[PDB]
């Protein structure tokens, strides 16, 4: 919380990770895809539910840590 | 990836040739005999019998199956850009389909060389009326030719303006598209060819010397707007102001004929850069060359062969 | 407008203990005299003064390196002639002198990159509108060719 | 939360990595696949359940973290 | 200079590194993006609206970071 | 909960990494194979089978990993 | 330094590193689309204003690093 | 068992690192390998045969901590 | 002066990092982007501010790295 | 056997090291050559019998790791 | 020489990351910008300074370190 | 098990390490130039004269340390 | 020789850091820059001259590193 | 020299360290490099003479080696 020893503060630095290295790695996977996005609806009007969906995808990394960690928020 | 693969397809398909003593030996054979060599050849296997039509049809059926198959690889950055060479020769049998449809002649009798968009795509085009709707129907799987097109086409519709404008304006295209990649031999010897289409535009158009720009497309580098128009204007010391410009073999060339064939040696010995280019485009690029620098001797030869023709009626041309 | 507030904040690290505190929560004030005109004009585009400030820190660090590799070209003959190995050693004098030789040539060839950072801060100013013709190109023959003799 | 030795500090700590290095080489992973994958969809709009069912295959590798994470944590 | 607990340090650990880390993967993912943009514009007008909707998404992933942040710390 | 001492440490660490090595290279070797996948199912919707067949090889490395990763802890 | 505290001192050490790692992201960010850049005195004068404005965004992951180091610290 | 010197966790540590770092080497090896191998079908379905050959190999290199692990161990 | 300590050692750690992180995003944001102009001053000799604009560029975010590795010395 | 000397601990961690990068070293060289190599099948039909004799000579190489490590140890 | 004092070591490790890292990156810096230029030496023995003036730039990474190390200098 | 105490273990080590860190130099040498190496031969007859002029250099490496690792032994 | 201080021990460290690291940094800027340079001698023995002063400002790394190692030892 | 104090276990390590890491740059330096060249010597039989000056220059690295190595032990 703000209380606590240092032992504590350990199960506390990872849950960030999860999401952080995560957030590193979907920049990333937006790039490539993202780049090939921006085409994709330019010539094609009909491709924005595709190019529109297509650049979600990696983001779900991120997520997970999300809602684990949410049900836990304060309880620490 | 796959350009590991690519130059080495490459390092495989360049042993096919026809060497230059096969065009050297064909001076001095009939046509028969040029027919009997061309048999035993690469395009002999898609010669069948005897005979010129065949020999041409034989040739494109050499260069499609070896290098005409490529374009529905499309997938590497290179192999985008093996596309926009195909593309401009295309560029032009569209143009064929536009200007066909245009005067009542059929879509029928108008041959493609090996098309990114397949038979359909141009068929629907031709079927596709308005001249809107053909152009609309060359973009359904992407074309940047397509889209030029209409960005010509937004204005008018008047066919041959458009054919026209949209030329300069695709090798505008073009300009910036072969800049998208990077991979400079395709580039280097695109470049060469604006200066080679410029001299040879200004040539066609010279003596009308009018406002020059709407001949002169862009993309000059060793020429600019005004020799083009010196040219354009009959100015003709415009070669010998381009010469330790990299195009030497034009230099005192009066005539568009031997200018076309100093300026081949020249696009050539760009060409020739690449035998070991890497992801640089060279070593695919000049295989592509050859094949069609090899089809430009064979048919030119088999006709002379065909008509008995001289040697001498060859000599310059079958030569760089 | 901007710049009596960054004196202020300055001090209090630029003697540490000799200022910084002739000024404080200046800063408060001198942000607002700052941003007032730009404001007149409208400016679609104000956040873009940031580049402005960015400037000047480069400067600094063109004049810092100038001094910093010409100040790192004197120390090479004193650790090509003078004073280094071990402790720092008397005999070193000639036991670099196999060096000594040496040292000489390369640093002449190397501080000719020091004197085209003076024209690197230079460069910097010249095509920022302070009296100037060319801004990316624009009607004028460019700068580059009216420095050199 | 809750305190202890050395030994839960490993443990607690170590479920984001995990996620982390599996995430991020999942992320690059698709987006080569995804970059390539923007194509199809415009190839064969006919194909959408094919590209659909196509793209998911590297995704694999982040949730092994997690089921690494389900046996370690009890020390947590 | 001042001082707070004995928590504080280790609770620290996870936060700046989850803003750090998403920041550096969302710089290069929009900075490709932003680039392949530019093709879109020229070609299409249109396109402008869309480029608006486009560009975002990286950016994110550190947002979230900052309201679990503020919980855990500054919480002192 | 859990208790400290030097020796459990170094194996505690060690179970993950066999199988994260294997996932980040399983995931490049998927990665570029994957992106090239694309076209030959669009077409040749026969070809589907192939693709996936070819694909499915790198995912083995993880396993190994977890053979030696659980022979490491049981010690634990 | 400081006051002193370790704790302190480890939530001192990171709010710089907030603003390094985030520095780094707006490096990479300013290099791809200044690529786009060589390209923008030919795309259109008009979008030259767009491509340039473009470049404006990224100095915002700096900025997290920043307010870490502002409310932390005087604080601690 | 249990908590014993720091040996045996120790000699543990680095027989993984022999396997896991291997085995990255086998999925990149493998990753050039296909991937050209995707185009080898599409231009020779003859070519097709050495490509499927030619992925094979990489594996063996994580083997290669093992086989000397084996003869090792009867000292774990 | 004086003798060290872990804490004083905090804030002496953390001084080639903020230089460092900074220094190398703008090395590897100068490359490409530096890397652009040689064949734009080829091609358009006139195009030379922007070569020459290039490269001053990144190095902005070096010399904030300086200035916090500068900072934690008088007060180290 | 165990826990026992600390020259084992030493010692246990680079004689993995030597027999898995090796490895990774052999993987390469196929990886490289694997990919230049379809085309290469169809040219070079003709290297068979050489390239079967150069293969040769390395893989006794992979021998005198397995000899090395088991000779070295006795102070494992 | 001799036995350090605590002090001493702290910054006498910092002392070098600025020093390999600037150094580094101006090497890398300078041979990307380095490895386009070549057909223009050969054509153009006066435009020559164009690849030449690239280099300059990335010249002052290394210098900086020099100056910080400067300061600390009869600390160390 | 085995002997005892730091020293002879701390000599030990880098006769391993020399075997593994050499070896992915050698490695990535001795994939790309093979890769044009074997090929060279293949294209053209007259460079397997060359080839064996050309591609031989990587190969000293581990037979001096072999004689070296003996000379190191003796330490130990 | 035999034991050290702190300075001498981190120092002792330091000379092996220096001739290893530099020799690292001199290599990388030589790959691409290496690559490019040949084809202009095939072309210019008369060139070469200009060719054989191109190759060498990276390659200054090494030579600080003899120098540095002399130096250190003697405070060791 | 053989056992000895606590100097001595410190310069041994990065005695090997100093083989390690050279021998992985210059091997990296010949892969760029090298696989350029041989079509220029395809070419270029004329060549030859420079051939073996060209490749020789990342090599020197190696050399750097040898001697820090000798000197620090196999000369103490």
């Amino acid at each position: 919380a703000a209380s606590g020893g240092l032992d504590r503060g350990l199960i506390a630095v990872g849950m960030g990770l999860a999401v952080g290295l995560a957030a590193l790695g979907t920049g990333v996977a937006q790039a490539r895809i993202g780049a090939a996005g921006v085409g994709a609806i330019a010539e094609d009007r009909s491709n924005f539910g595709t190019a529109l969906i297509f650049l979600l995808l990696p983001e779900t990394l991120v997520i997970f840590g999300l809602l684990i960690a949410f049900i836990l928020n304060g309880r620490l | 990836d796959d350009f590991a693969y690519l130059n080495a397809r490459v390092r495989v398909r360049r042993g096919t040739l026809l060497k230059e003593s096969f065009f050297q030996e064909a001076l001095d054979l009939s046509f028969a005999d040029f027919l009997r060599l061309l048999s035993e050849t690469v395009y002999g296997g898609e010669l069948a019998g005897q005979g010129l039509p065949d020999v041409d049809r034989a040739v494109l059926r050499t260069q499609a199956k070896l290098v005409g198959d490529l374009p529905r690889l499309v997938t590497g950055e290179a192999r985008e850009a093996v596309r926009l060479l195909l593309l401009r020769n295309d560029l032009h049998n569209l143009q064929a389909l536009l200007r066909a449809k245009a005067t009542g002649r059929p879509f029928e009798e108008v041959l493609l060389l090996p098309g990114t968009l397949r038979e359909e795509v141009w068929r629907q085009a031709y079927e596709a009326q308005d001249p809107a709707g053909m152009a609309q129907v060359l973009a359904v799987p992407g074309h940047p030719l397509a889209r030029a097109l209409r960005a010509v086409l937004r204005e008018t519709q008047d066919l041959a303006r458009v054919e026209a404008l949209l030329a300069k304006r695709f090798f505008e295209d073009v300009a910036k598209a072969a800049k998208g990649l990077d991979q400079p031999a395709l580039r280097d010897y695109l470049a060469l060819e604006v200066d080679a289409e410029n001299l040879r535009t200004a040539f066609k158009l010279q003596g009308s010397g009018l406002a020059p720009d709407a001949f002169f497309l862009k993309g000059g580098r060793f020429v600019d707007r005004v020799r083009f128009a010196r040219l354009m204007e009959g100015d003709y010391a415009v070669l010998d102001e381009l010469s330790g410009t990299p195009f030497s073999g034009l230099s005192g060339v009066r005539d568009l004929k031997a200018l076309e064939r100093g300026l081949r040696c020249v696009l050539l010995k760009e060409a020739k850069k690449g035998v070991q280019d890497p992801l640089g485009v060279g070593l695919v690029l000049a295989y592509v060359k050859e094949r069609e620098w090899e089809a430009v001797r064979l048919r030119l030869l088999a006709r002379r062969a065909y008509f008995g023709l001289p040697r001498a009626q060859v000599e310059e041309e079958v030569v760089c | 407008g901007g710049l009596v507030g960054v004196l202020a904040l300055a001090a209090s690290y630029l003697g540490n203990l000799q200022a910084g505190w002739l000024q404080g929560l200046m800063y408060l004030g001198f942000g607002v005299f700052l941003l007032a005109v730009l404001m007149s004009r409208i400016w679609l585009m104000i956040p873009e003064i940031f580049t402005q400030a960015g400037h000047i820190l480069s400067h600094i660090r063109i004049y810092a390196v100038g001094a910093a590799g010409g100040i790192l070209a004197g120390l090479l003959t004193d650790v090509g002639f003078a004073l280094a190995e071990r402790l720092g050693l008397l005999g070193v004098l000639l036991g670099l002198l196999v060096a000594g030789v040496l040292h000489l040539l390369i640093l002449l060839l190397t501080t000719l990159g020091h004197m085209l950072q003076p024209i690197r801060l230079l460069w910097v100013e010249f095509f920022t509108k302070f009296g100037f013709y060319e801004e990316n190109g624009r009607p004028y023959r460019p700068f580059k060719s009216v420095r050199e003799a």
